[PDB]
RNA sequence: GAGCUAGCCCUGGCCAGGGUGAAGCUGGGGUGAGACCCAGUGGAGGCCCGAACCGGUGGGGGAUGCAAACCCCUCGGAUGA
RNA sequence: GAAUGCCGGCAUGAGUAACGAUAAAGAGGGUGAGAAUCCCUCUCGCCGUAAGCCCAAGGGUUCCUACGCAAUGGUCGUCAGCGUAGGGUUAGGCGGGACCUAAGGUGAAGCCGAAAGGCGUAGCCGAAGGGCAGCCGGUUAAUAUUCCGGCCCUUCCCGCAGGUGCGAUGGGGGGACGCUCUAGGCUAGGGGGACCGGAGCCAUGGACGAGCCCGGCCAGAAGCGCAGGGUGGGAGGUAGGCAAAUCCGCCUCCCAACAAGCUCUGCGUGGUGGGGAAGCCCGGGUGACAACCCCCCGAAGCCAGGGAGCCAAGAAAAGCCUCUAAGCACAACCUGCGGGAACCCGUACCGCAAACCGACACAGGUGGGCGGGUGCAAGAGCACUCAGGCGCGCGGGAGAACCCUCGCCAAGGAACUCUGCAAGUUGGCCCCGUAACUUCGGGAGAAGGGGUGCUCCCUGGGGUGAUGAGCCCCGGGGAGCCGCAGUGAACAGGCUCUGGCGACUGUUUACCAAAAACACAGCUCUCUGCGAACUCGUAAGAGGAGGUAUAGGGAGCGACGCUUGCCCGGUGCCGGAAGGUCAAGGGGAGGGGUGCAAGCCCCGAACCGAAGCCCCGGUGAACGGCGGCCGUAACUAUAACGGUCCUAAGGUAGCGAAAUUCCUUGUCGGGUAAGUUCCGACCUGCACGAAAAGCGUAACGACCGGAGCGCUGUCUCGGCGAGGGACCCGGUGAAAUUGAACUGGCCGUGAAGAUGCGGCCUACCCGUGGCAGGACGAAAAGACCCCGUGGAGCUUUACUGCAGCC
RNA sequence: CGAUGUCGGCUCGUCGCAUCCUGGGGCUGAAGAAGGUCCCAAGGGUUGGGCUGUUCGCCCAUUAAAGCGGCACGCGAGCUG
RNA sequence: UGGGAGAGGGUGGUGGAAUUCCCGGAGUAGCGGUGAAAUGCGCAGAUACCGGGAGGAACGCCGAUGGCGAAGGCAGCCACCUGGUCCACCCGUGACGCUGAGGCGCGAAAGCGUGGGGAGCAAACCGGAUUAGAUACCCGGGUAGUCCACGCCCUAAACG
RNA sequence: CCGAGGGUAGGGCCCGUGACUGGGGCGAAGUCGUAACAAGGUAGCUGUACCGGAAGGUGCGGCUGGAU
């Protein structure tokens, strides 16, 4: 059947982006987090 | 004059519509319609705050002259009447001989190709506007300003009027739809007449289509859910209210008044309503 | 987290073919005028049959599956909420 | 040494299940160390509203070529969506941006919030919507509306000519709109041709034919022709379109009017440029100077912003046009012509799937366009088949039980069983014919029945065309032919009678419930006078609603028909400016502490003092409730009648062994040979009853009862047959499970159900196909029950708080 | 209670005997026939239907007869539900 | 042709008396009701009186033993639209008439549907008396209805 | 070809019968009340409506076949 999954790059980017995690305090802190960790990407891959 | 239909159908048994009889133009006025935003019931937060709404027929909103002292002495004729979607009541397009359209909510009996005009030298024939000082006791009124140029407000739905009962200072009397009394300011705009399409009360929607193309979704009984829900949810099996009927939100609907008690405008409603 | 799902908003798209034949309209009869009757025209409808599409009624299979809900046969809706 | 411990390793089950749709394969020839599996050929089968072709999303080199086979591929592999390498994506016109707005988002102004932040007008952003200039062919191993060829077109800059009051982010017009039905004329596409072009063919009995087979076009600027769309002209007044205005709007007047004219689009033609089959021979060459014509069918697409009807009343903004304002009228704009200028990103490949979403090359899911032919009434249905694409990445044998899917069956025909579950039967079209009841539509495809193919003859109407031929579309009549059978194959209702429930179409527990549940038109109560009530929010602010009592909220009931009785003592709500009670505060009789004293300080009665509660009333489609005992009639039996106790009042109409009846299979009647079910009645209704509505109701229902007819492998009662498995051989090779095991029966015993203890009996060692009685077999630390001063959802006149409201 | 699946049916049986029938008997208030009661006896047999989920029971038509119990109310790694 | 009387009918208007309710004033201890009472209302200020307002229904006197209509029926006043009828003149047509099965239309009250309206009245219903009982007569309340619009019903001691 | 009739299916009319049910007629001496006839002790009858063990009552309108 249908699945959850359901791949769509302009939702990607406007839901996960860095853009939008910048614009929130809660957003921030994501990103303030994931630096501090050392994840090689802070923000999903998405070819646009 | 409702129209009926043969029982061709389940539904077309007891469906009824207008006759559209007094509609003389059939696509509104480009200059004087402007989008309508459909809800859904739902705020500026996103949240339903008016629940069962939506999905209903689009529609352009019609911009009425609810100020008509907006031009005091200048006649205009009565082009045509129109289907408003946005209200109960019909609408007249008038052509004022200043060149300027504008739409009023027709009243009932205007005629196509009459003269109307507003102002305190208005004559008290349908159509026209005057402030409630000027119009002479006993006369029917609609589209009553509630307060001087602040827009009518009352009686504007179909078929409705206000009376007017006597004078009081700078005040007026009038007799509400509702039936209630109350004092209106002198000053006050108003058209002389009732509001027409007074048959729209007679219409009977049929079947349940109907009242979505109106926009109106389906209404699920407080009986019909949980507790958690609702304070009639729950029960097993059928249940009988078990508490003093209430909404969804707790606080009684049999009876309870609601009216805020200290209400500056107490001091001018003389009797509360009818029935 | 509403890329699943539920509701709403905005903007687009889709519904083979066949059947029934409402109002109205025209003509004819009728009457003081009417109601109304008959025929023709007409093409209404949460109308009918049935693909696409949307479903999931009954049964069988499947049951370390092809599948963490599937397959076959049958069945519901199909201009409408 | 145990924790259903943790990490790892390796066993068992086992050479076992399985190898992923039952659309299907066989041979020959190549290549190579090796071939059922790679390449080629011939044969065979499958898809063909796709299992073919083109877009979009998503994927991200998977595309092409060479060289490879360790792993990946469910087998193999020389092959590959795999490994290595090199190559491949070309745009002013396609899509997106340098244009416009939609919801929504953001947000100068402004509002609000302890902080973080939330709002918010304009503006800005935001698309599969608006707007905007490219079609046909050729070429590469791989790109092409992009390269090339032909013929077209847009914008910007500058210049020239001609014309004009030029000029705007401002005014106005326009853009600009729904649903259903639909006209005329075209085009897409298709069928036919005894006409035109073609390599060839004559077989096996016949045919050298008016024979078979193949094909008979595509694009195109101006002009022209056909068909459409859009659109009145002039003048005078003018206070409105937030300055102005010659524009637009309004009024008057003349002319024009189903037209014409002007303009815009589609189509045809059109200079020119392309294409071009079968077959033969090696993707190419020939065919070929290829021919490229006639008739018919004909869109849902085009003309298009067409027309009609209807109610539920159907985006915006820019481009474009007009009006003017500052300003400037050496300018500036408009038109035509010329040269110049024209940027950024996408472009490979997959794309109903082995490349996307499902851990897999996974029988699942995935939006848009094209989707040929013949026949069946139509069609995208169904059977076959074109182009095109496939035979589904294990095979070979065998011909057992059993399982799956399928075919048939003597006589019987529901006797099966909880149940006709299942499977038969019926089945399309045309004609005849069709009941109770009904809300007059329906019920209705009721029921039942006749026809249905092919040949010859006669004839009737329509479309095209020309009025005719030809072609095509509907028919009527008569005479015959064949078979078991003519919707000869495929697709295609079994029917009726009678109850319960729900009016109806709809809706629901994604993934055990589709229903009698929810919804529903409709009825009633109730709140709400608008800065409405109500709802979300601390707020601002929103929804309500740019609505105004014929409206909006809440509640119950649930089409329609006929109806909805009595009780207001209690609870709720509603009314009652009195009385009672009543907090902070007012008041300060009268006390207390301290000081030498003024004083400073504390307690404090009466009395005044809100809502709330008390008290007085109202109110049932508000929460709710609607009795007991005893007696009485001239046969008996039974009580219309009476007595008395109690209650706020004692169940009214209708219905009743019911979706409700315990006793119960009540009793009687019907149906059956037989009826705990069903149907009709009776009424001692354990324990119906009137909007948690009462009693009915045509129509409707994948709902739940009962009966009959038809027909059946459901059954008596089983038999045979087909294919896919199961079986044997070659290849690949799991799983849960498992203290170890050298793992028999009986009767006992044992923690009470023993392979394991006792006595006896029986038994050579090891397997394979089978069946499921045991191993208190496997799986899940029982979901029932209890226990825990464990948890959580829910309720209320449990406690205590908080929002909110007074 | 770190699970011993719980009614009934179907299928397949097997055992007990306190025997329903068939065989052998004694007593009889046994004339014959047909019965009654008790004894011996488990070899074989012990029907098809209507109703209900039913076991059971009632009922129809037969019969030599239409037996009663055990096997985890025998039997769901056998089926049904 | 010329005249007359009339509550004949339909439509739109409009007048005063009275009942009830509401606000204000003034005022106190009862009012109401009956055969007698009680229920009921009244110190929360009733009844009675004055002023103001809202609304519905019916039209006193004229009024009669009257008039009009085919019947049912029709009563303030005004206007509009309309029916029948009688009298005078003796002018016109020249038997054009009577009746009338079916048909069609009208048809008091009650009642029904959909809206409205609602003062008074009043089935049902409640309460207080009476009574052996009192599902009545009497008293206090009271809902349909009575009123309007449109549409049905079509009955009657529709009687002379 | 027609054709008696036989068969399948569906209708219409009539008769007989049916658990149970509705009222009706009749029947020497049952029970309850007293509605009508007198102003019948509330004048009666009336069409209709609602109510009530029963006769009846009440509303609305109508008749005198109503006493004084
Ligand atoms: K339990
Ligand atoms: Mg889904
Ligand atoms: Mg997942
Ligand atoms: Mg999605
Ligand atoms: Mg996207
Ligand atoms: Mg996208
Ligand atoms: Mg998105
Ligand atoms: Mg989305
Ligand atoms: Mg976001
Ligand atoms: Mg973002
Ligand atoms: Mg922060
Ligand atoms: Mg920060
Ligand atoms: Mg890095
Ligand atoms: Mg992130
Ligand atoms: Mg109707
Ligand atoms: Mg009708
Ligand atoms: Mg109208
Ligand atoms: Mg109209
Ligand atoms: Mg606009
Ligand atoms: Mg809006
Ligand atoms: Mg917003
Ligand atoms: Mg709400
Ligand atoms: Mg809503
Ligand atoms: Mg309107
Ligand atoms: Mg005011
Ligand atoms: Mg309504
Ligand atoms: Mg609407
Ligand atoms: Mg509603
Ligand atoms: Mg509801
Ligand atoms: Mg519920
Ligand atoms: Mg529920
Ligand atoms: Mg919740
Ligand atoms: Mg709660
Ligand atoms: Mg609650
Ligand atoms: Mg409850
Ligand atoms: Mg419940
Ligand atoms: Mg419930
Ligand atoms: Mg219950
Ligand atoms: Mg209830
Ligand atoms: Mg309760
Ligand atoms: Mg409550
Ligand atoms: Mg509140
Ligand atoms: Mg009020
Ligand atoms: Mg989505
Ligand atoms: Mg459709
Ligand atoms: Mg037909
Ligand atoms: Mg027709
Ligand atoms: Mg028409
Ligand atoms: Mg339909
Ligand atoms: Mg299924
Ligand atoms: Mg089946
Ligand atoms: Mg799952
Ligand atoms: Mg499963
Ligand atoms: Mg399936
Ligand atoms: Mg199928
Ligand atoms: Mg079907
Ligand atoms: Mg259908
Ligand atoms: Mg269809
Ligand atoms: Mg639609
Ligand atoms: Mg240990
Ligand atoms: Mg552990
Ligand atoms: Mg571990
Ligand atoms: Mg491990
Ligand atoms: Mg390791
Ligand atoms: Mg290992
Ligand atoms: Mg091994
Ligand atoms: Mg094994
Ligand atoms: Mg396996
Ligand atoms: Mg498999
Ligand atoms: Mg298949
Ligand atoms: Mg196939
Ligand atoms: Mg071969
Ligand atoms: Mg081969
Ligand atoms: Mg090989
Ligand atoms: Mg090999
Ligand atoms: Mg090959
Ligand atoms: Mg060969
Ligand atoms: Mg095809
Ligand atoms: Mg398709
Ligand atoms: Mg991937
Ligand atoms: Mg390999
Ligand atoms: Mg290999
Ligand atoms: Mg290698
Ligand atoms: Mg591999
Ligand atoms: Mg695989
Ligand atoms: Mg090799
Ligand atoms: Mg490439
Ligand atoms: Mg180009
Ligand atoms: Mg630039
Ligand atoms: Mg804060
Ligand atoms: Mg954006
Ligand atoms: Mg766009
Ligand atoms: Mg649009
Ligand atoms: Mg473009
Ligand atoms: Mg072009
Ligand atoms: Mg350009
Ligand atoms: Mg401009
Ligand atoms: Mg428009
Ligand atoms: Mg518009
Ligand atoms: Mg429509
Ligand atoms: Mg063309
Ligand atoms: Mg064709
Ligand atoms: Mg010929
Ligand atoms: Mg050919
Ligand atoms: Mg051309
Ligand atoms: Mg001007
Ligand atoms: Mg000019
Ligand atoms: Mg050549
Ligand atoms: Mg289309
Ligand atoms: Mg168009
Ligand atoms: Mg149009
Ligand atoms: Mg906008
Ligand atoms: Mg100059
Ligand atoms: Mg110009
Ligand atoms: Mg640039
Ligand atoms: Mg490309
Ligand atoms: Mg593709
Ligand atoms: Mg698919
Ligand atoms: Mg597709
Ligand atoms: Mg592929
Ligand atoms: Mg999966
Ligand atoms: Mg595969
Ligand atoms: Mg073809
Ligand atoms: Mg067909
Ligand atoms: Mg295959
Ligand atoms: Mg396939
Ligand atoms: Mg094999
Ligand atoms: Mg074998
Ligand atoms: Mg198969
Ligand atoms: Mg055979
Ligand atoms: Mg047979
Ligand atoms: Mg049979
Ligand atoms: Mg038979
Ligand atoms: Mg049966
Ligand atoms: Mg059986
Ligand atoms: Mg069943
Ligand atoms: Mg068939
Ligand atoms: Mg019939
Ligand atoms: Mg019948
Ligand atoms: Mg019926
Ligand atoms: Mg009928
Ligand atoms: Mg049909
Ligand atoms: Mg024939
Ligand atoms: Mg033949
Ligand atoms: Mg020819
Ligand atoms: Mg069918
Ligand atoms: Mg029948
Ligand atoms: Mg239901
Ligand atoms: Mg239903
Ligand atoms: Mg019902
Ligand atoms: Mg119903
Ligand atoms: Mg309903
Ligand atoms: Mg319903
Ligand atoms: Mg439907
Ligand atoms: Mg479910
Ligand atoms: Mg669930
Ligand atoms: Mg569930
Ligand atoms: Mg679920
Ligand atoms: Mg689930
Ligand atoms: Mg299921
Ligand atoms: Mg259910
Ligand atoms: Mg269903
Ligand atoms: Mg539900
Ligand atoms: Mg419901
Ligand atoms: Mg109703
Ligand atoms: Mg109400
Ligand atoms: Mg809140
Ligand atoms: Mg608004
Ligand atoms: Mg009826
Ligand atoms: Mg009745
Ligand atoms: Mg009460
Ligand atoms: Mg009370
Ligand atoms: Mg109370
Ligand atoms: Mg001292
Ligand atoms: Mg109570
Ligand atoms: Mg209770
Ligand atoms: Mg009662
Ligand atoms: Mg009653
Ligand atoms: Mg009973
Ligand atoms: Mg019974
Ligand atoms: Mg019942
Ligand atoms: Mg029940
Ligand atoms: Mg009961
Ligand atoms: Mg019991
Ligand atoms: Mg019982
Ligand atoms: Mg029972
Ligand atoms: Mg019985
Ligand atoms: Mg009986
Ligand atoms: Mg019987
Ligand atoms: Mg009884
Ligand atoms: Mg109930
Ligand atoms: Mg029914
Ligand atoms: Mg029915
Ligand atoms: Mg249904
Ligand atoms: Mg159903
Ligand atoms: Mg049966
Ligand atoms: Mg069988
Ligand atoms: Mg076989
Ligand atoms: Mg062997
Ligand atoms: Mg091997
Ligand atoms: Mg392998
Ligand atoms: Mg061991
Ligand atoms: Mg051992
Ligand atoms: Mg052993
Ligand atoms: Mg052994
Ligand atoms: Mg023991
Ligand atoms: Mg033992
Ligand atoms: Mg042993
Ligand atoms: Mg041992
Ligand atoms: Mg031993
Ligand atoms: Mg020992
Ligand atoms: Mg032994
Ligand atoms: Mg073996
Ligand atoms: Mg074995
Ligand atoms: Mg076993
Ligand atoms: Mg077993
Ligand atoms: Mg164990
Ligand atoms: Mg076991
Ligand atoms: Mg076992
Ligand atoms: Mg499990
Ligand atoms: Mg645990
Ligand atoms: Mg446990
Ligand atoms: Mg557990
Ligand atoms: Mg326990
Ligand atoms: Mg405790
Ligand atoms: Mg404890
Ligand atoms: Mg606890
Ligand atoms: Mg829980
Ligand atoms: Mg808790
Ligand atoms: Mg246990
Ligand atoms: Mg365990
Ligand atoms: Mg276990
Ligand atoms: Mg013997
Ligand atoms: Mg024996
Ligand atoms: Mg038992
Ligand atoms: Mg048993
Ligand atoms: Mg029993
Ligand atoms: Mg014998
Ligand atoms: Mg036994
Ligand atoms: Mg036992
Ligand atoms: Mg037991
Ligand atoms: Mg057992
Ligand atoms: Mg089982
Ligand atoms: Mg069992
Ligand atoms: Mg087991
Ligand atoms: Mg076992
Ligand atoms: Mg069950
Ligand atoms: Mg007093
Ligand atoms: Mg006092
Ligand atoms: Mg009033
Ligand atoms: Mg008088
Ligand atoms: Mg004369
Ligand atoms: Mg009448
Ligand atoms: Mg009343
Ligand atoms: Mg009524
Ligand atoms: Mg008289
Ligand atoms: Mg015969
Ligand atoms: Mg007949
Ligand atoms: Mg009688
Ligand atoms: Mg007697
Ligand atoms: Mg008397
Ligand atoms: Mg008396
Ligand atoms: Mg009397
Ligand atoms: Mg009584
Ligand atoms: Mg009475």
């Amino acid at each position: 059947m249908k699945r959850t999954w359901q791949p769509n790059r302009r939702k990607r980017a406007k839901t996960h982006g860095f853009r939008a995690r910048m614009r929130t305090p809660g957003g921030r802190k994501v990103l303030k987090r994931r630096r501090q960790k050392g994840r090689w990407r802070l923000t999903p891959a998405v070819r646009k | 004059a409702v129209k009926k239909f043969k029982p061709y159908t389940p539904s077309r048994r007891f469906m009824t519509v207008a006759d559209f009889s007094e509609i003389t133009k059939t696509e509104p006025e480009k200059s004087l319609v402007k989008p309508l935003k459909k809800t859904g019931g739902r705020n500026n937060q996103g949240r339903i705050t008016v629940r069962f709404r939506g999905g209903g027929h689009k529609r352009l909103y019609r911009i009425i002259d609810f100020k008509r002292w907006d031009k005091v002495g200048i006649p205009a004729k009565v082009a045509a009447i129109e289907y408003d979607p946005n209200r109960s009541a019909r609408i007249a397009l008038l052509h004022y001989v200043d060149g300027e359209k504008r739409y009023i909510i027709a009243p009932d009996g205007l005629q196509v190709g009459q003269q109307v005009v507003a102002g305190p030298d208005a004559p008290i024939q349908v159509g026209n506007a005057l402030p409630l000082r000027f119009i002479p006791v006993g006369t029917v009124v609609h589209a009553v300003e509630l307060e001087p140029k602040k827009g009518a407000k009352l009686a504007r739905a179909a078929g409705t009027s206000a009376q007017i009962q006597g004078r009081e200072g700078d005040y007026v009397i009038l007799r509400l739809p509702s039936g209630e009394l109350r004092k209106v300011h002198g000053e006050c705009y108003a058209t002389v007449g009732a509001v027409g399409n007074a048959d729209h009360k007679n219409i009977v929607l049929g079947k349940a289509g109907r009242s979505r193309w109106l926009g109106r979704r389906p209404h699920v009984r407080g009986a019909a859910m949980n507790p958690v829900d609702h304070p009639h949810g729950g029960g097993e099996g059928r249940a009988p209210r078990g508490r003093p009927p209430a909404s969804p939100w707790g606080w009684q609907t049999k009876g309870l008044k609601t009216r805020k008690r200290r209400k500056p405008s107490s001091r001018f409603i003389i009797a509360r309503r009818k029935k």
